[PDB]
């Protein structure tokens, strides 16, 4: 694996208006209760490709990806977390509203998925970023998993890698869990406006990417660990996740 | 006999006391000014300690340990780790650090 | 005679001033060129400081502390830790660092 | 015969033993007190080790290695890395560290 | 007029030039082989620099700064931080480092 | 001439070889035991290297570089960084490290 640039390993947590990181244990409880409609997400794109998917099942896998942070979840039938489907066709695959009251909400846009998903498929497959083998169905599976795990990151108090210092509805982004000394995959919380996560992960792995490769990076996990205890964004225990390695020098 | 822990060690010296802190360093002060080549640390409750300027009270065998201790305290400050205990001489102001314990128990 | 903090220390020397920065180091410059073996740091507002080339103005007891301060400044730069205060001699250009305070408070 | 690993190395000395630990250091104690300039580490099961005060039992060639080992143990403590094995002299209390092995995935 | 920055410093020497990189070190090479005790670094664009083997061209006052610069370069390499500028002598191959600037600006 | 890279350097010595590893250190062993003051590293494929005990085969100019290399290897082990190449003397067992290359290219 190549060396991921520091900017792609940088993780930003959601702080309030007083520079204090939101505590997601305090927000969701020790166990995060969440709801999903009757699953059955269906995608229809043309170039044609159809695909049906259990929202419940894909959310389940995504949450499990984040389990190393020490979080625990609980699917509950419809102040709790909501996963929903929308059809704005907004050139936006997914979106999340982080609510300190516990009612954080994540949406997956079918209209956007139907329109714009395949727009980088052939571009990537030629770059060697995804296998020439990969089917159009698997690619839509891949993008959906990435999208859900990425939005889960937002649910767990993370923002985008490049949003340190930027202002948000409930406060400001502050870097958490910094670790530049340990090589690792790019964060799944890369700003999608500025990065192609699949492309960057492929650059890191020096080979095409599969579903088993994607997921929260080491720093992503450490970031949520910080969000699970909150406190000052200025605390060194919050700001750094491997500074002890400095002693080895 | 050789001490097994900071309390045994601290009891081998006069004018010393064990401070149980379990707190991170709040302020770190480092001076290179002549005759004040020293480090001072304080905790959130106001407790203040120094590593003394090297002097005639120090054995030759203590010269490198003085520097090691200053290294350890700076690293503790930067990482924000909790200090478990300090053994300090009370006949200096600020109290002067003789030994440190870090514990994750 | 018994300084407790950087204000006390700075008041024990002539020609010094305190700068309250509460900012990370913006630029770190290190030179090994002969007769200019020094470190210069600057902050986002342009405030600039040096650790002086070792010279006749330094006691033997200050030689290792000069090196320690350069170590501390480099570590602060790399980690982005905020510098709370610097006590500096004003009769050098850039102002010459005598002491540093780091505070998380 | 230059050893290839810690077991072979440990077997080149009398009164030594290998401890297979595979655990993090639980407590780190560092002293600059005169005649007790030493580091003591312990593990959660109570097993305790020292880096000895430099003394007549040490070759000149061992003086810097003693300091290196204390650096390594401090780094191990701060990072929480597992210690794989220690080779220790059993004719001292705490047992005295001769060599350390760190091993990963 | 005392130097305030790396450009001022570099202008105080013959045969030097400022190289602006704003890149992390791509390759770090360290040798302990006799008469080649040196460090070589290179960037992704192929630009290559050395810290020279200590020799008769160095003042006694440069001996510790040579070691400090090698420490700084190693730390920069491991942390992947951007190097802003190097001041280097052009009459050595690879170009020989006189000073370094790190900037987060 | 001055080498531009580790291969050039390695070609300036007899009984040396370049090993291309692109692997992290699997095991790190450090000894302070008298006459065996050394570091040994191994990789997951069993490949083993030493930094030799300082001896008559070393120039005075190599004494600090031996210690630097041991520092670098310890940092490499702790961070799990991949080692790109080693230049090693093959007339020692384990092969003895002359130079190291770390590369993110
Ligand atoms: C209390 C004191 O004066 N300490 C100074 C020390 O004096 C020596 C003896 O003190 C002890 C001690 O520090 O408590 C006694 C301990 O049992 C010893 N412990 C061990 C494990 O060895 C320590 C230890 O040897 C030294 O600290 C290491 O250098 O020493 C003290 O009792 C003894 O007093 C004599 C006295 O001098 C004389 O007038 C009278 O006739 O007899 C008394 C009883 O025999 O003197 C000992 C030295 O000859 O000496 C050291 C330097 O040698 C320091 O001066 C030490 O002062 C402290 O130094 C600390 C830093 O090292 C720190 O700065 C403290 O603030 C100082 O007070
Ligand atoms: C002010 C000055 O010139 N400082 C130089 C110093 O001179 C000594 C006395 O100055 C103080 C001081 O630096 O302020 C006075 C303080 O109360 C002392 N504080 C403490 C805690 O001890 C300090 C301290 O002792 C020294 O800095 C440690 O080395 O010293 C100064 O007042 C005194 O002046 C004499 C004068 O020389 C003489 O012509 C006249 O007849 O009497 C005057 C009053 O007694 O001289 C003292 C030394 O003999 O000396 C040191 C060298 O020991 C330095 O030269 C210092 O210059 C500063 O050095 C800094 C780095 O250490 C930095 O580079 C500054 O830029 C230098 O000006
Ligand atoms: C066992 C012992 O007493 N160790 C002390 C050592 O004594 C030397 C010989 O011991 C060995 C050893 O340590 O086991 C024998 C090994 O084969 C040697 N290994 C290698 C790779 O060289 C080591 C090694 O050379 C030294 O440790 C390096 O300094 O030495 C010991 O067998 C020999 O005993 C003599 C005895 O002295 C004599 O009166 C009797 O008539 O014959 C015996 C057999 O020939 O003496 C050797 C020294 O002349 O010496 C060192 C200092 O050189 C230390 O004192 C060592 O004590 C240990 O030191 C450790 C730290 O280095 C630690 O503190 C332990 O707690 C000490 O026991
Ligand atoms: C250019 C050169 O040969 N540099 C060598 C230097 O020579 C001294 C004078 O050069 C400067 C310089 O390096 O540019 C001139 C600067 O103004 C000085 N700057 C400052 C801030 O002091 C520096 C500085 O003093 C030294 O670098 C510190 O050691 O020196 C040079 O002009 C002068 O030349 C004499 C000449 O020797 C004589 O035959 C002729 O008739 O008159 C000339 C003008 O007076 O000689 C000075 C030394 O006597 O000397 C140092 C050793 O002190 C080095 O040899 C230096 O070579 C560079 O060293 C670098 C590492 O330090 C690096 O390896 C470069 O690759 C070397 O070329
Ligand atoms: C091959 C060898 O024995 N190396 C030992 C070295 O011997 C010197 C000459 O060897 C080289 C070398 O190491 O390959 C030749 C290179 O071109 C030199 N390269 C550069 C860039 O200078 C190096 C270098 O100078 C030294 O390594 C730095 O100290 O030296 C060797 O060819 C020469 O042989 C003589 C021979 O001794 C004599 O009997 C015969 O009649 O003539 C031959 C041709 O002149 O001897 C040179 C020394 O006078 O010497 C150093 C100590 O200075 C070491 O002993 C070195 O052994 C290696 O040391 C390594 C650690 O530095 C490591 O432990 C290796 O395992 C040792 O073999
Ligand atoms: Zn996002």
């Amino acid at each position: 694996a190549e060396r991921t640039p520091n900017e792609e390993k940088k993780v930003i947590g959601y702080a309030d208006h007083n520079g204090q990181l939101y505590n997601i244990t305090s927000i969701y409880g020790p166990v995060i209760n969440y709801t999903v409609p009757d699953e059955n997400i269906t995608i229809n794109t043309i170039n044609r490709t159809q695909l049906t998917i259990n929202y419940s099942d894909y959310v389940r896998e995504a949450f499990n990806e984040w389990a190393p942070s020490g979080i625990r979840v609980q699917q509950v039938s419809s102040r709790v977390v909501s996963f929903s489907t929308t059809n704005y066709a907004d050139n936006s695959l997914g979106s999340t509203i982080f609510d300190p009251s516990g009612n954080s909400r994540t949406r997956i846009d079918i209209g956007s998925f139907n329109r714009i998903v395949m727009n980088n498929f052939e571009k990537l497959k030629s770059r060697g970023a995804i296998p020439a083998n990969m089917s159009p169905e698997e690619y839509i599976k891949l993008k959906l998993r990435i999208t859900i795990k990425h939005e889960i990151g937002h649910i767990l108090g993370l923002l985008h890698n490049n949003e340190g210092g930027s202002y948000f509805p409930h406060g400001v982004g502050l870097e958490v869990a910094r670790c530049r000394l340990l090589n690792q995959a790019p964060s799944i919380m890369l700003n999608g406006s500025n990065y192609d996560y699949i492309d960057r992960l492929s650059h890191y792995l020096e080979r095409p990417v599969t579903e088993t490769d994607i997921g929260p990076s080491r720093n992503d996990i450490e970031g949520v660990r910080v969000m699970r205890r909150g406190g000052s964004g200025n605390s060194f225990t919050n700001r750094f996740s491997c500074l002890g390695l400095g002693l080895a020098f | 006999m050789t001490p097994q822990n900071i309390t045994d060690l601290c009891n081998e010296y006069q004018n010393t006391m064990i401070y149980s802190l379990n707190k991170e360093i709040a302020t770190y002060t480092e001076s290179l000014a002549g005759k004040r080549e020293m480090v001072i640390i304080s905790f959130s409750n106001g407790a203040t300690f120094q590593v003394e300027v090297p002097g005639s009270q120090h054995l030759e065998s203590q010269k490198r340990p003085l520097e090691r201790m200053k290294d350890t305290l700076r690293a503790a400050y930067f990482t924000g780790i909790k200090i478990s205990k300090l053994c300090a001489w009370t006949n200096k102001s600020p109290n002067s650090i003789a030994a440190i314990e870090l514990s994750n128990l």
